[PDB]
């Protein structure tokens, strides 16, 4: 959608090589993210001796209070101001970054 | 007769005797691999502007959020890590890392720590004599090639006695110009450039007729098990920090300009094998404080 | 295995042409191939059972380095079903067909000197039986063609009367008379007498009864290729055709 | 009295004085991550099957669509990277490239200009002077490793004065045979095969005995500021090939076996401070240079 | 008149001429990709708690699956691997390996067969021969450092001839004290301690004062044309470790130090255009045997 | 021996037109000033119907 | 001893440093790319029996539509031209044309700038120096066929040496008579009417007879890289049009008569290989020249 290829092009390349592509074009969400773990109070049932787990909702790290990107800011910004399918406007970026933010 | 040896193999000191269990070994491993993410995190961090590469790697590495303002030292991991880098060294040395610190850094990551997976080629030459007769000199200079400087001021040719160990696997020797050498007791050969010996097979005799002097330059390679990611330039890299660091300033210790040379004199010693493996434990570690304390300066 | 069972002149020719030298060739060390040894035969005889190795025996040889070697490494391939051990021969001779060795200029081989009688006694042509010896013929005859020796292979036969009198009849040089050609020159086959997991007494025999016992297995097993049943599935290339010509015929 | 000093040390030629502001450190730094890519691209492309990998990171590198009849080259970087390394070599170098030409390469790639980050350790010794009595013989061979042999010829034992500076940090001293070295206004101690030696403690006196030669073994480690990326192996490399290419044949230069003579001979300096910042930038754009040159050879 | 050469220029034997087409260069290039994939895969292992990484690996370099209380010895491709490597080194070495298995083995990966897409330097200084008068006595020791030892006994000042051969890019040459070196008609200039000079410019004549012995040491560089995906580190180890298992025993051969001087030696000798291209796909068997035998010791 | 033409102009083995650079020649035409030299009116139109 | 040498390699004088990188190179290549089109228009106006090809291609070139009343002269291109080739040709040649027109006109056409995808061979032979006896007499006349006429008046016969350099590649040399042709300290042959030599080999001893004077025909081949479009026939009938409009007519300078004198005499001087590139992008720039001055005379 944003550079203008076909399946077929893009269905020999590699994760490396599809993360420049949309980076050159200034498309900067190309990255997973981890959640963050977090412990539970008591011991969870039928396991003894053991320490239970689980992921924070929504990639939100609870020390910081917000998502574990800290440039996600900067990032929407840059896809406002990217131009995307369309060499003259930004059209499909703002669309985007407001529906983001 | 006149006898001599190499410097290095002189007076190797004794070694630690701490942090060799199975889970202490662990605890390097674990180092050496957290270590390493540190380094590779900040190309990540290039290729994606952010830093969460490096964020994700400082947390595991040093169990605490980096700042701005404060400075980097890698937490109890980096503490841990040196002061068990001294104790290896010397069994001088005091071993104040508790068991449960060790244990709980081990538990960060799923490594092997197993020592013996792979080996290494190392370059040290170990020339642990050289007989010669009355009217000869003999001088031995260098570690990774050892050139034998041999003069003949006698009235007849002169028989010289090499011997290098059995630890070797195989020498390789080249002279200035062609000479003639062959086992103990055994015919001697045509002259030719050069030879190549296994140090099992004896004592090795070189002629050395009167005249210009012969010089004899040796290279030697040995095998020696090590973990899959011993790398040897990590290794060399961090054996020149760590004494440029003080970590090797115990007394009544030998100083050795390389690890290389440092592994091989130890295994020449008595109960070289079991000073070896402690060796190469101390090489991890010392790949791993390499990558850290380049990440992470002072 | 399936160079014995090519059973028309056609068919052993068609294999040549897309069969490589170094089919030929093997890289087994083998033993020294004239020696009187003792064989173990346990099913017939407590003793041991004396025999002689030869070079036309199913089981690897090591062979001279010269091209006498090579040409009876061939000839061995073709009626025993394996060669000799001549190493180093080379990438460029060793991609070579066997059909370019025995009948082409461009491989680069100089075979004019060959001595048909001496090959044939260092092969131990007495020892062969009817088809080994007309497979043999076949050999010699497009080797004569190549180097313009066609009036020595003539009179070679004239002073072996077997010989002549099974000599294959066909000009190396033309197609018709390959087609014509009605000559039985298989050496394994199906059966049609009572074929039992027995051993045999001297090599050749028990070596040969092994390709024999194997074509069979050969026969039943997956890699074999039924023509009435799977005619289709077969490459346009490489599928039977009735004006199948070899390049140059 | 007789002075013998290392050959590499001696008049180190001025470096050049452009390209050193942060956005032309960032221009050497951008070129060296993108040149890293361009070969990691190779191994990719082997892995798909395809060029799509290396056209992608070659694009990236020179601005343009390589065509398969055009002899690619690298394009308007590779040429910026070639004027900026003839510059720092020399103060007698003309600088080409203007700042608008590299202000515009170096927004290509979003990474620091930083060259603090990191150190690394150099093997070079430098024997700054050894002073020697009359009748004595000193002679000085080696850079990475140096080799003094000594000779007296008179009737009492003499004492030599050795000077290794003070920028290095460790030095290690290794003998032919034992022999006695201490400090300046010292007691001499017994004769030793090794010592250990820190080069800001003073000139060491070296007592050399009649009779047969004695030959010291130097080695020695310096810590130097560099970049994260800095990669020894890969500054050694081109640093020969810049020297084959002739980027360095300038008048009036001073011209140096290895990348680690160059950097400690300009650090010996008066204005060493100043020089070894400029040295830097060097060793990284030479870092670029063999990668670059490896991936696309002209 | 004397004459001096280096020992390892020495009568190179002559190497294989098999496993040199296009078919059977991209095995070899196959076989590193597959063997690189084996040292990745431990890693992986490791971050991912389990074996999966692993068993991928080997099951494409093996054509089988990992089992326990099985050696893992590579399979058929690590046979074939071997027996190429013994091909190389010796002409006389017999060539085992079916051109199809050569053929399926090189079909498990897709790789670029081209041996020529980089180049390397090597750093082996050559020196040919060395001219010197009857009262001179001229040693030469060394061949990555070559130190050239002349002394000078009769009553006036003598010239010595140096010849670098034709090949080698640059040779850099630093005297223990400044001495003067000219062309062969080109007058004398002032002393001065280092040289650089073309060794296609001529054989060169340095002036002996009479006294004390000048020591002048010698680096050179040489490029030839390699693989892109050729790593010296890896080569050398791959040298080692082949002439230890006993790959490289075969009658009439030579022996080296390491792959620089048998690749330096092997391009001075007659038809030495052609045997380096024949060394290259050798370096690039024995990067593959490193990698491979570290992950899987026999 | 049959033969028979790929429709569409698209090469089998690399299955894409034998065009290779259509891509950029696509994003060329958006960018070109047509009919009227202020706006890209018919580049746009056209550009989004060849893509 | 009369030393004898070429007359067009005598003195070159240094060549122009600017307009050598990417972007000015790319301008050559535009403008020759441009200069051919507007010839070929000549040919397609006859058959469309109108202006229109001319006016299309002119207007590329030029940059505006022509007018009826108006000399054609080539525009802004034209003059960027003249300029850029007086200042290949002497460093003393002011540089007129700023980088930014440089760069205005280099966006007209896409063209690489590349100029080392092709190779070329030039005729010129390369006689650098005869030597001759006393008593004999040796003449050399000509480039392209060089001719050396020896005649000796002494008793008895003459060694005469040739030097013929070490750039080219092959040099055929026929004589009036058969003639006796050896190496440097290498027999001599039987007398033969021609010789094939290759230049590295050494320098050529030719007997001379006492009696009739022998003439020695000689031609050479020398590969210079180039760009592919280059056109041996252009270029020269560029370079006597830009010798007549007094393009090169610039204080201390040489004069040849064809470009081949003018590119063999800039690749013997001592900086060859920097010298032979600037005259390349010459060469093309002058077969842009002829085509655009006789689609457009003045």
């Amino acid at each position: 959608f944003l550079t203008n290829t076909t399946y077929d092009i893009v269905n020999n390349d590699t994760i490396d090589v599809l993360k420049m592509k949309l980076r050159n074009q200034g498309w900067p969400f190309v990255e997973r993210y981890n959640a963050v773990e977090i412990d539970m109070s008591v011991e969870p049932l039928r396991s003894p001796g053991q320490v239970g787990r689980y992921y924070n909702p929504f990639n939100i790290d609870p020390l910081t209070k917000k998502h574990v990107e800290d440039r996600l800011e900067e990032f929407i910004n840059q896809v406002q101001v990217g131009r995307f399918r369309n060499a003259s406007g930004n059209a499909v970026g703002t669309t985007l970054a407001a529906f983001l933010r | 007769a006149n006898r001599a040896t190499s410097a290095f193999l002189d007076n190797p000191h004794p070694v630690g005797v701490n942090y060799v269990d199975e889970g202490s070994r662990q605890f390097v491993a674990v180092a050496e691999l957290l270590a390493s993410k540190l380094i590779d995190s900040s190309r990540e961090s290039d290729e994606s502007n952010s830093d969460v590469p490096f964020v994700q790697a400082y947390s595991k590495f040093a169990d605490d959020n980096p700042r701005h303002l404060r400075v980097k030292t890698g937490g109890k991991m980096a503490n841990a890590l040196t002061n068990v880098i001294r104790s290896y060294y010397s069994i001088n040395a005091p071993a104040i890392v508790p068991q449960v610190e060790i244990d709980r850094l081990a538990s960060k990551a799923t490594v092997s720590g197993d020592m013996y997976n792979s080996y290494a080629i190392f370059n040290s030459v170990p020339i642990v004599e050289v007989l010669s007769p009355a009217r000869t000199t003999v001088s031995i200079v260098g570690s990774d090639r050892a050139d034998v400087t041999m003069l003949n001021t006698g009235a007849g040719a002169a028989n010289i006695t090499f011997n290098f160990g059995q630890i070797a696997e195989t020498v390789i020797l080249k002279g200035s110009v062609p000479f003639q050498l062959a086992r103990l007791n055994q015919p001697m050969p045509a002259a030719r450039f050069t030879y190549k010996l296994r140090p099992l097979d004896g004592p090795f005799i070189v002629v050395l007729p009167v005249g210009n002097p012969l010089v004899i330059s040796a290279t030697a390679a040995t095998r020696i098990q090590v973990p899959l990611a011993f790398n040897k330039a990590l290794v060399e890299s961090g054996f020149q920090t760590a004494m440029n660091d003080g970590l090797f300033d115990i007394q009544n210790v030998n100083y050795y300009s390389s690890f290389d040379e440092f592994i091989i004199s130890q295994y020449h010693a008595q109960d070289g094998i079991n000073r070896v493996s402690t060796c190469v434990i101390l090489g991890l570690a010392l790949q791993a404080y390499d990558q850290m304390r380049r990440a992470l300066p002072v | 295995m399936d160079v014995l069972s090519k059973g028309s002149l056609k068919e052993l020719l068609a294999h040549l042409e897309k069969t490589p030298l170094e089919e030929a060739i093997s890289y087994r060390i083998g033993t020294v191939p004239y020696q009187n040894v003792l064989i173990s035969r346990n099913e017939y005889y407590n003793q041991l059972y004396p025999d002689t190795t030869s070079l036309i025996d199913g089981v690897s040889r090591e062979g001279q380095r010269n091209v006498n070697g090579l040409i009876m490494s061939i000839i061995s391939y073709v009626v025993s079903g394996s060669g000799h051990y001549i190493p180093n021969i080379g990438f460029m001779l060793l991609r070579r067909s066997i059909l370019d060795i025995l009948t082409k200029h461009d491989t680069g081989l100089v075979t004019n000197n060959l001595n048909y009688g001496i090959i044939a006694r260092n092969l131990t042509v007495s020892k062969m039986n009817c088809e080994q010896r007309k497979r043999m013929l076949i050999c010699f005859k497009l080797l004569a063609y190549k180097d313009g020796n066609q009036n020595d292979y003539e009179i070679y036969l004239n002073q072996n009367i077997p010989l002549k009198q099974i000599a294959p009849n066909f000009i190396p040089g033309d197609m018709r008379t390959v087609i014509h050609n009605q000559d039985q020159l298989a050496i394994v086959g199906i059966p049609a007498y009572r074929l039992t997991q027995s051993t045999e007494l001297s090599i050749r025999d028990d070596n040969a009864k092994s390709y024999k016992l194997g074509y069979v297995d050969w026969y039943n097993s997956n890699s074999f290729l039924r023509e009435r049943s799977e005619f289709n599935l077969i490459r346009l290339k490489d599928r039977d055709t009735k004006y199948g010509k070899l390049n140059g015929w």
